[PDB]
């Protein structure tokens, strides 16, 4: 939810018997496939922009430049990861291709599919379809009633 | 067709103009920090080698196909054929080298556009052009395909006509 | 010029570490990757901490100039006088670091685009800019930008 790791505690041990579906966690942080050449940024976060687009946020000038949830014709690049105790947030420009779970608006989360068109709100939630190319790789996963996660790749500006 | 495609009774005849190979090395200027991505792609509908490329998630595996500016994902630069794989450099990325056209006589400086089968044609054509596609070179003919050396950058910002 | 050659007489006092990096001298960027694609290339006229524009034509291989718009193409971000060479990083490629602006009506929060001269103008959108124009010299303008591509 608003926080990467769970929040709470377990009171169970895990079986780590099967290697098949156990990437599907929220704490998945970073790309599912990531080249070593890639660009990486970080900002002070303004709110929980974890996985979802981030867009340059400014303050009357007494304090510098940070980042928050957003996107439209104001996106700035994708937040992958949040490191708490210091609130840095990850960034990768919208000129570096990202490919990863990220945030999808719970409306119509069903009709998403493979191959279906995207594009940022104004909240940086994923919905389905502008000016940015994003690509659903899979259909929605379910870890909240609220939080659905898909796979998706952004490879630039339209 | 294939890249190296055979057995030969003689051996082929300046270092002037030795680059016109249908196999030579696609990046006239390489670089470091240059990501390439691996992909496959159908065996039986279009060889994409030198082409430009989009992304189809199919229900067993992503592949990649031949396309047009609208819908391209990036330029595909090599091709293992043991394997089927391609090599994709994404579109976020600059490219200068040679790419397969199908027009014999463009001249340099030219603006140019990615057709539906991924081949270099003049943006004069009609459709919106999308993408930064400049001739840096008249295009050649190897005997035949036709080849041109081609710089890459980016998308356009507004479509043009 | 980038790097005004003039001999001294008396040594000038340089103390103090703030207000100290905005000048027309600093190359490069503030902020920058070992991941950033850089690019050497032939130009003509002075497009230092400019927009470059690519023109193609005894022929001569293509240079870059001082230009924008729909012909904009990248950030000359260093330049070599001796060689002749300017050093550029590509559009496709994110820039945050001070660049050559019109006038001084640019201010804070402003969307900015390359102009036919490579200066950066208020209003497709290229920049935000970061900090207000501030004069180094005479009609020169430096601010503070983070490139991000073309709208």
């Amino acid at each position: 939810a608003l926080m990467k790791n769970p929040q709470q505690d377990s009171g169970l041990l895990s079986n780590s018997i099967d290697f098949r579906d156990q990437n599907l966690i929220f704490s998945n942080s970073g790309g599912v496939c990531t080249s070593s050449k890639d660009k990486i940024e970080n900002y002070p976060a303004k709110g929980y922009p974890y996985k979802r687009g981030v867009k340059l946020s400014f303050g009357d000038g007494t304090t510098e430049l940070e980042v928050e949830a957003g996107g439209g014709d104001d996106l700035y690049g994708v937040c992958s990861d949040i490191d708490e105790f210091s609130g840095m947030a990850t960034v990768i420009p919208i000129t570096n291709n990202f490919t990863g779970y990220l945030t999808l608006k719970k409306d119509g989360q069903n009709g998403v599919n493979p191959g279906d068109k995207l594009n940022f709100n104004q909240h940086g939630e994923l919905e389905k379809v502008k000016s940015v190319n994003a690509i659903a790789l899979s259909k929605a996963h379910k870890l909240t009633e609220d939080l659905f996660i898909v796979l998706a790749s952004v490879f630039g500006n339209r | 067709y294939s890249k190296s495609m055979i057995e030969n009774k003689v051996f082929s005849s300046c270092f002037k103009s030795k680059n016109e190979r249908v196999d030579a090395y696609s990046f006239a200027c390489s670089s470091y920090t240059d990501k390439i991505e691996e992909y496959l792609y159908d065996p039986a509908n279009s060889f994409p080698y030198k082409r430009g490329v989009k992304l189809v998630p199919k229900e067993n595996s992503i592949y990649v196909e031949v396309g047009a500016d609208t819908d391209m994902y990036g330029i595909c630069v090599d091709v293992c054929e043991f394997s089927c794989t391609a090599y994709v450099l994404p579109i976020t990325n600059n490219f200068e080298g040679y790419l397969v056209t199908r027009n014999p006589s463009i001249k340099i400086g030219e603006i140019l556009d990615i057709n539906n089968n991924g081949v270099i044609i003049k943006a004069g054509g009609g459709p919106p052009t999308a993408i930064n596609i400049y001739a840096l070179s008249d295009s050649f003919t190897i005997n035949s395909i036709n080849l041109i050396k081609v710089a890459i950058f980016g998308n356009r910002g507004l479509e043009k006509t | 010029m980038k790097n005004p050659q003039h001999d001294a007489s008396l040594l000038s006092n340089s103390n103090e570490f703030r207000d100290k990096n905005v000048e027309f001298f600093a190359s490069g960027g503030t902020r920058t990757s070992k991941f950033d694609k850089l690019e050497n290339h032939p130009f003509l006229g002075y497009p230092y901490k400019r927009g470059v524009k690519r023109v193609i034509q005894s022929h001569y291989e293509p240079h870059v100039e001082a230009g924008g718009g729909e012909d904009l193409y990248g950030i000359c971000i260093d330049i070599d006088e001796f060689s002749k060479t300017a050093t550029i990083v590509p559009i496709t490629n994110n820039f945050e670091g001070y660049l050559v602006a019109k006038d001084s009506t640019v201010k804070v929060k402003d969307k900015l685009i390359f102009n036919k001269d490579g200066a950066l103008e208020k209003v497709t959108i290229n920049a935000t800019a970061l900090t207000d124009a501030k004069q180094i010299s005479n009609e020169v303008y430096l601010v503070k930008v983070a490139v991000f591509g073309n709208k």
